[PDB]
DNA sequence: TTTTTTT
DNA sequence: AAAAAAAAAAAAAAAAAAA
């Protein structure tokens, strides 16, 4: 018996559709560790039952065919439970890494989801480790090229930029930009992509 | 990169980039022939033409440099032999008279057309609307031929001798997945 | 031209490829020959093909049939006639019968796909194409013969002459019409006398089929289409039946394209030339292992209560009601005596009770479970319109009786809701049909008695909002005792307020509302579906697939599924006619004498007719256990059930 | 065959009819009264993920514990229905894992007569999928929706991918 | 005579093939997408027609019935040009394409139509009350003679200028010595289209003083059929023309009617059982559904001018959403609606909520309990004036199936009329047994 | 005197 | 040139009856 596991797996499918329709990593939903621990306790029951049945099989009063068929059935049940759990976990890890790869590996809690409370503690420490790896990777031979930069090919040099949020003044190379609220800039493309990804600039 | 399976095909922006990475002829307005000044000394283009240019003489530069100079007043792009009515006419006649072979046309079909129409609106000898309509006619005819040819899809291979870039790009996923499923069925049957 | 010959020979090749149809033809021929002069049934010249085999043989001919039957069916019929003629061998035939020239028209079965429609979906682009439409039978016309080919004789010449007449609806192909003028003069002035008994006449009947109202759009009325069928199958079925008809959908008539038009917005006629008809019935036969399973169930000790509990599992309590319904669905036999006239044979049951105690739901379940049933409401019916109607048929201009509601359900069951809310006038009609099960219509020059042997199940509300248990039972009911004494069994249901029963029924109801159709997720509502893949459809004893009936594990006692129960009812109502014995007589008479003189309060007074109810209940219970004789156990159970229904546990 | 694929995991969960070719005491505990054993030739509806194995183990006449009966989805009725006209068939109604189940069934039992018909079915449906994918807006008929609601789940991803490809190409072309 | 037709067709084809905004030829792309999904139709916006050229608009304004067929055949010529290869020389199952117009002219009410609008394009709006069943009309007729016995084809256009407009049968035969009209119609090998009739009633709030609403008749054909249902506000664009009445009173009478060319509806036939919204609108609906407090937004939005009442508004919203329909293996149905009764003191504005609820719900009817009867709500049995045959016509409660019904003054209705609704609301199916007609009709509201 | 029901 | 009308269903106003 492992039908309950399907209830988990089916749910995961919906989350993928959430990724599919949006086409943007955002608002990962709350976990389902309750059903997971339900499956864990039932599989502990299955394991103890299998151990007991092996005990009586070794005891001599248990039929060999009954013992073997019970063993195979229980083993298949454990196999399906494990498959369901890892099927959930792999997708969760994949979407977590996809989210972590594009935000420069800083987790950006100041400005995706706000609380990140919808993630398990193990998932959060995994996210921290992946951010560590992301920071480490660009610190080696590829220091001159930012791996977490844009992916749109550079098509034009001068674009119009309209302010979205207010700040003070920000220095650049050979100049300084004052982020007055709701103004327009005629600046170089390769200077403001960092701000645009941060959400402080609009109207590319 | 993955970003929702963007790791399997090309986005139209990448196609436009890989097309503008191509050489073209130019008709410069200014002169920078060396005093007999700053060296161009690029890393992915022969700077000799850039350094050795003089006004009102034809020379070859990569496309995006020509576009940048056209954003300024130092450029005059020379259109290819396609972009004229009397060549497109014989081309459409060739498609009409041969209902099975796609006409000979390069990979950069319709992309150079879009870019030149968007930027170099004024340097043409022909009205823009006529050329746009004829290009639209070519697009429709080739689309019809593609639909006609797609009817049969062997599980072994196929030949598409004269498809341009965008036409292949748009059709890649559907065709690939259909033949993958057919191959899976056939192999599973054996 | 020669395309007809090529198609004919190709069809001959196809017929020669398969051997089943030739076997059917020779069986028909030998049966007809055996029925000639050997010390009344005849087999019509029709054979059913399965066009799946035709598709598997030739796609071109199959496509030609299913797209343009006009140019394809007649060649097939001609080839079939030629093959039948060649196989036929009658050295010594008759004279008038040999000139029939029956062409052996065809019938079809198999998968249609996009050509199985509904009366609402039929439209312009489906014309001239073989189709198969489902629906309900609304009304039928009158059988009328029509002429095809006449025979003439002249005394001087001695040469018989024949002229053949065909109309637009007679043949699929349009030809120059011929009037019905009898030619009585030869080319040289000889007198010609029409020879009856040698001419050809075929039956004709028109019916109209209507889409089922259940599958209807949002706030739209059901619609109907016109069907013509002739020759054989001319008077099958009746109004109020679920049918599926396969035929050609064609247009006919000028429609006003001639000078006869009076307005610009005229139209054309549309009509169906039916080829074959099947009883949809939403199948009715018994297999060998089906009979084995029925027998092994019957020989069990406790089949009756299992069958009772099997009825409507979603209704809590009311076990005795379920038992009463089971006994009513398969009631006792009719009795007719050369001197004693007739005795009523089935059971009638009435329900009166406090509101919202699941009476209408059980009545709906009885509607769905029973074979033939019709639903009526007290406020939505008129007594005169319930039994018969005087309407004029359009084609003949003659007024003919139209069957009423309960006449259609003869030998079936009729369920009435809001019975006490009916107009009193209509009630008297009910009494008539409860008196001798016969309705007589004498009006506008028609004097006829119509048979109606149906049983009635009904539910009614008390006079007040709720039943008053401290009052006279007659005080609580608005119906006169004249018809209340007719009903065999009367039940009073009241929802006593007890927290234990409240919790139990709450658990049951909450269990019900958490149900999901198999193979369907819970996030989206129920959608409409397509019909079955085949327009026409049709190792033993070792599987017990649906025989045990226990679909899921919820209680130790067994359960049976609805189709098996209906099969059991069908077997029981035909294969056994039990007879009572003297021991059951002794028990019944003892119980009747005791009950007559118990002399205490009771819900209703008792009289002699209750002994008839005991007899019929014992007969029904004997039918339940499939025995040809009534034993005292059935008398005991009938007495117990009567005591529960009239005294109260 | 992918371990970490959602659709395959879901498709493994469907139930297939099967019969106990062999009689084993003490079984059926997980479905009925545990104390009563299961007698021989008993029909059951077991899930695929265990019926696939229990039909091949043998265990031991090394006959397997279970014998798997032909499922109702693969019936002559459905074969005729799919052959006569596949384009208008609502194959979604028959099952919502039809193609993967077909692949697994044909893998378990090699049958040349299913491969060709299924291949032709999907090949014919692909043309209409392409037809609808090419169409774009710029007042909507029922044909498109009633077709789209009949699809198998595995064709939906092809439809979406093609639709997005065409939409992106159109958007780039017109600016 | 033919030269003018050729010039007009050429001009329309030039307009179709030459009109472009920005970098898009809108109508050619529309034609391609329409042909792909087997919707042989095209939609013309009148403003584009005027802007491209004014003389063609003038000609379309002067004689609509004479001009429209030329355009609707130029469309099919262009479609054949840009969808089928000539292959240096087949099926050709492309009928004449349907032309549908849209415009934004000044509305003209029903009662303002007079003799000066004959054979003119007009725009108007009303309410739909009754719909006729479908019917067939011939477009390509195969005609065979009897004596000479030769075949001929007649092509029929569905536009009528004069009342007759029909060549019934050619006089004499084609070349011996046949009769007047020895021709018959070959029913096989012919082409037929579909036609339907509709009735329009005046909008309630434009009725002039002390009057009764007036009815009008409309004819629709091909794709325009089966698009509306009775009781839905619509906007129609068409031609106002007349047809003679020989079978009919007066002298030289000619009953007028409307030929539908374009229909705009408020519900867009969406509920009439699948979802067809675009991705933008569905995304917006999801975005609103994602709001954490949309319950209060909807509660406030129910009758903003009514002050103070809260639980009643919550109940009204809950009723509008409705329950969840269920079904069971044994056939038992379970109701999926909720029924609310307001039983209050005078002056508390009970009906002011009723008419607003009628306004909000997509399917709603408002009626008084005093002016109602049992036969006038569930089902009414009529009989035809001519053929006398009985038929079933639905009332009010069936007309609002799949929606909600607004009844006020529930007590004033007669006791006999208050018992017919019991089954109609407890089981949602009404049964009729009258004049031999037995029918189980469903009503979900 | 009033409302109900039948003609 | 003519099928045309008896049989039903539904909506009132008057009178008489019961409370
Ligand atoms: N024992 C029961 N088991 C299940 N449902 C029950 C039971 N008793 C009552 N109900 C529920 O009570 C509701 C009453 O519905 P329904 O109108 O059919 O009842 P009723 O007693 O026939 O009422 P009425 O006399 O008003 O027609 C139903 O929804 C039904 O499911
Ligand atoms: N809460 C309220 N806020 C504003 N206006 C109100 C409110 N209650 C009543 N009204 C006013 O009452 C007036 C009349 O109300 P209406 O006649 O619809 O009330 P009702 O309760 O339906 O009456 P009835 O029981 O007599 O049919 C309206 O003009 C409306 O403005
Ligand atoms: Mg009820
Ligand atoms: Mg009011
Ligand atoms: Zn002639």
């Amino acid at each position: 018996y492992g039908d309950l596991g399907n209830k988990l797996v089916l749910e995961a499918k919906r989350t993928k559709q959430l990724y599919a329709r949006s086409n943007q990593d955002v608002n990962l939903p709350m976990y389902h560790e309750d059903i997971i621990r339900n499956i864990l306790k039932e599989v502990s029951n299955l394991r103890k039952n299998t151990e007991y049945l092996k005990e009586q099989q070794q005891l001599g009063m248990l039929d060999d065919k009954v013992a073997k068929c019970q063993y195979f059935v229980t083993l298949l049940c454990m196999e399906r439970n494990k498959r369901c759990l890892l099927a959930y976990q792999r997708l969760r890890t994949d979407i977590l890494d996809s989210m972590a790869w594009n935000n420069n590996g800083l987790d950006l809690m100041s400005s995706s989801q706000q609380d990140t409370n919808n993630l398990s503690h193990q998932e959060q420490e995994y996210l921290k480790e992946y951010c560590d790896l992301i920071t480490d990777l660009k610190s080696g031979d590829l220091v001159d090229i930012d791996l977490s930069g844009s992916l749109v090919p550079p098509s034009d040099v001068f674009i119009d930029v309209r302010v979205l949020k207010d700040a003070g003044e920000i220095q650049t190379e050979y100049g300084v930009f004052n982020l007055i609220k709701d103004s327009q800039f005629f600046v170089r493309q390769s200077d403001v992509e960092r701000l645009i990804q941060q959400g402080y600039l609009q109207k590319i | 990169s993955l970003p929702a399976h963007l790791q399997q095909t090309f986005s139209p922006e990448e196609i436009q980039f890989i097309v503008e990475n191509e050489p073209i002829k130019i008709f410069p307005r200014i002169t920078t022939r060396q005093k007999i000044h700053t060296r161009w000394q690029l890393i992915t283009t022969d700077d000799k033409a850039l350094n050795n240019m003089v006004a009102m003489r034809s020379t070859e530069v990569v496309l995006w440099i020509a576009l940048l100079l056209k954003q300024q007043s130092k450029c005059s792009i020379v259109a290819p032999q396609w972009l004229t009515t009397k060549e497109l006419d014989r081309k459409i006649q060739y498609e009409k008279t041969h209902p099975d072979r796609f006409s000979e046309l390069p990979w950069n079909w319709l992309v150079l057309a879009r870019i030149l129409f968007n930027k170099a609106k004024d340097d043409f000898h022909d009205p823009i609307h006529e050329l746009r309509g004829k290009i639209q006619d070519l697009r429709e005819i080739r689309q019809i031929k593609v639909l006609k040819g797609l009817k049969y899809l062997n599980e072994s291979h196929l030949q598409l001798d004269n498809l341009s870039l965008l036409e292949i790009n748009e059709l890649r996923p559907f065709i690939t997945e259909i033949m993958d499923k057919l191959r899976e069925i056939h192999t599973a049957s054996l | 031209d020669a395309v007809f010959g090529d198609r004919v020979r190709r069809f001959q090749e196809f017929l020669d490829t398969f051997t089943s149809y030739r076997d059917s033809v020779r069986s028909i021929q030998v049966y007809n020959s055996n029925n000639a002069a050997n010390y009344l049934n005849i087999l019509p010249h029709r054979i059913i093909i399965s066009l799946d085999d035709l598709r598997e043989f030739d796609r071109s001919f199959w496509s030609g049939i299913l797209v343009e039957p006009a140019y394809f069916i007649p060649p097939a019929e001609k080839a079939l006639t030629d093959l039948a003629d060649s196989m036929d061998d009658v050295p010594h035939p008759n004279a008038s019968a040999v000139s029939s020239r029956h062409p052996w028209k065809l019938s079809f079965k198999g998968s249609f796909g996009a050509h199985a429609l509904s009366p609402r979906t039929l439209t312009a682009q489906h014309l001239n194409k073989l189709v198969s439409v489902e629906g309900i039978v609304t009304k039928t016309s009158l059988v009328r013969p029509k002429l095809i080919r006449s025979v003439h004789y002249a005394a001087k010449t001695g040469r018989f002459h024949y002229r053949d007449y065909t109309d637009a609806t007679t043949t699929l192909t349009t030809r120059i019409p011929t009037p019905a003028i009898y030619p009585t003069e030869d080319t040289e002035g000889n007198k010609l006398t029409t020879e009856y008994g040698y001419s050809t006449f075929i039956d004709h009947q028109r019916i109209t089929v209507q889409e089922m109202p259940e599958m209807a759009p949002a706030g739209q009325l059901p619609r109907s289409i016109d069907v013509i069928l002739d020759d054989d199958l001319v008077d099958k079925t009746k109004p109020g039946d679920r049918v599926n008809v396969v035929g050609v959908f064609k247009s006919l008539g000028a429609g006003g394209m001639n000078q006869s038009n009076s307005n610009t917005l005229i139209g054309f006629k549309t009509l169906i030339l039916g080829n074959t008809v099947y009883p949809l019935h939403a199948r009715q036969m018994l297999t060998d292992f089906d009979i084995r399973n029925i027998n092994k169930l019957s020989k069990k000790k406790d089949i009756f209560d299992i069958l009772s509990q099997s009825l409507a599992p979603s209704i809590y309590g009311h076990d005795h009601i379920k038992k009463a319904i089971l006994l009513m669905l398969m009631g006792g036999v009719e009795k007719n005596l050369e001197n004693g006239s007739h005795l009523r044979g089935d059971i009638n049951i009435l329900m009166v009770g406090d509101p919202s105690t699941a009476k209408s739901q059980l009545l709906r379940f009885v509607l769905n479970t029973a074979s033939l049933a019709i639903a009526t409401t007290g406020r939505g019916s008129s007594g005169v319109g319930l039994t018969a109607a005087v309407t004029t048929d359009r084609e003949t201009g003659e007024r003919r009786l139209e069957a009423g509601a309960m006449v259609l359900a003869d030998r079936g069951v009729v369920c009435i809701d809001e019975f006490d809310k009916m107009t009193d006038v209509d009630r008297v009609a009910i009494h008539e049909v409860m008196e001798q099960q016969t309705v007589t219509i004498a009006k506008a020059g028609i004097h006829t008695t119509l048979n109606a042997r149906c049983s009635v199940i009904a539910a009614a509300n008390p006079v007040f909002g709720q039943y008053d248990v401290n009052r006279d039972p007659h005080q609580n009911i608005a119906l006169p005792d004249s018809l209340l004494s007719r009903f065999d069994l009367l039940f009073v249901v009241t929802d006593d307020i007890n927290e234990i029963r409240d919790r139990s029924i709450s658990e049951h109801v909450l269990r019900t509302h958490r149900y999901l159709p198999p193979g369907y997720l819970e996030g989206e509502p129920v959608r409409e579906r397509l019909n079955l893949s085949l327009a026409v459809g049709e190792q033993a004893g070792a599987k017990l697939a649906k025989n045990k009936g226990n679909y899921n594990g919820t209680e130790i006692p067994k359960l049976v599924t609805i189709p098996f129960l209906r099969k059991y009812v069908q077997y029981a109502k035909e294969r056994v006619i039990p007879q009572l014995t003297q021991e059951a007589i002794n028990v019944i008479v003892k119980n009747y004498t005791d009950l007559r003189n118990d002399d205490n309060t009771k819900k209703s007074p008792i009289t002699a007719r209750t002994l008839e109810t005991l007899i019929r209940l014992a007969t029904a219970h004997a039918k339940v256990r499939l025995s040809k004789t009534v034993n005292k156990v059935d008398a005991k159970v009938a007495a117990n059930l009567l005591r529960f229904a009239l005294l109260g546990e | 065959m992918g371990y970490y694929d959602i659709d395959d995991v879901l498709a493994d969960g469907t139930e297939f009819p099967c019969k106990f070719q062999y009689d084993i005491p003490g079984l059926g505990y997980l479905e009925n009264n545990p104390g009563r054993p299961i007698t021989k030739n008993t029909k059951l509806s077991l899930p695929l993920w265990l019926a696939r194995i229990l039909a091949i183990v043998g265990g031991d006449e090394p006959v397997p514990f279970v014998e798997l009966l032909p499922p109702d989805m693969f019936s002559t009725k459905v074969m005729n229905a799919i052959k006569t006209d596949p384009v208008a068939l609502d194959l979604h109604s028959i099952n919502s894992h039809f193609f993967s189940l077909a692949i697994k069934w044909i893998m378990l039992f090699s049958e040349k007569e299913l491969a060709n018909v299924v291949s032709e079915l999907l090949l014919q449906r692909a043309q209409e999928l392409n037809h609808h994918a090419s169409s774009l807006s710029i007042n909507t008929n029922i044909a498109t929706s009633t077709f789209l609601l009949k699809l198998e789940e595995m064709e939906k991803e092809i439809y979406k991918k093609s639709h997005e490809s065409y939409k992106d190409t159109k958007r780039w072309m017109f600016k | 005579n033919d030269d003018d037709n050729t010039e007009i067709i050429k001009s329309f084809k030039n307009f179709i093939l030459e009109f472009r905004l920005d970098s898009q030829f809108i109508y050619r792309d529309q034609l391609r997408n329409n042909i792909l999904v087997k919707n042989y139709s095209l939609t013309v916006n009148m403003e584009h027609l005027i802007g491209y050229n004014e003389d063609i608009y003038k000609k379309l304004s002067d004689e609509p019935s004479d001009i429209i067929p030329l355009f609707e055949t130029a469309i099919t010529q262009v479609a054949k040009r840009i969808s089928i290869l000539s292959r240096a020389q087949l099926l050709n199952s492309l009928p004449t394409f349907q032309l549908i117009l849209n415009s934004n002219a000044n509305q003209i009410p029903l009662r303002d139509l007079d003799s000066e609008h004959v054979s003119k394009i007009v725009r108007l709006s009303g309410i739909i009350i009754s719909t006729s069943v479908l019917s067939s009309r011939a477009t390509y007729l195969s005609i065979m003679c009897r004596n000479c016995r030769h075949t001929t084809s007649i092509t029929i256009n569905n536009f009528n200028s004069i009342t007759g407009n029909t060549v019934s049968l050619p006089r004499s035969c084609l070349s011996k010595n046949c009769g007047p009209d020895p021709y018959i119609i070959i029913h096989e090998s012919s082409k037929f289209i579909d036609q339907q009739f509709l009735k329009l009633q005046e909008i309630p709030e434009l009725v002039p003083v002390g009057e009764m609403p007036r009815n009008l008749t409309m004819t629709c054909d091909r794709y325009l059929t089966n698009k509306v249902i009775p009781g839905t506000r619509v906007t129609i664009v068409g031609i106002y023309s007349i047809y003679n009445s020989k079978n009919g009173s007066g002298v030289a009478i000619r009953t007028p009617y409307i030929k539908i060319l374009g229909i705009q509806s408020d519900v867009e036939t969406s509920s009439i059982s699948v979802t067809m919204f675009t991705e933008e609108e569905e995304e917006e609906f999801l975005q609103l559904s994602r709001n954490p407090k949309l319950y209060e937004i909807l509660t406030n939005s129910i009758a903003p001018s009514i002050f103070g009442n809260e639980d009643i508004k919550k109940a009204i919203v809950c009723l509008l959403m409705g329950g969840s329909k269920k079904i069971l293996p044994d056939g038992m149905r379970l109701r999926g609606d909720i029924n609310v009764l307001l039983l209050g003191d005078p002056g508390t504005a009970k009906s002011q909520l009723l008419k607003f609820v009628e306004k909000v719900s997509p399917i709603a009817v408002y009626t008084s309990g005093k002016g109602s009867s049992a036969a006038g709500l569930t089902a009414s049995v009529q009989r035809d004036p001519m053929t006398r045959e009985f038929y079933l016509e639905g009332g009010a409660m069936v007309l609002a199936d799949g929606g909600v019904v607004c009844i006020d003054e529930f007590d004033k209705m007669r006791d006999e009329d208050r018992v017919a609704i019991h089954e109609a609301m407890e089981q949602q199916t009404i049964s009729i047994a009258k004049a031999g007609i037995t029918t189980v009709l469903n009503s979900r509201t």
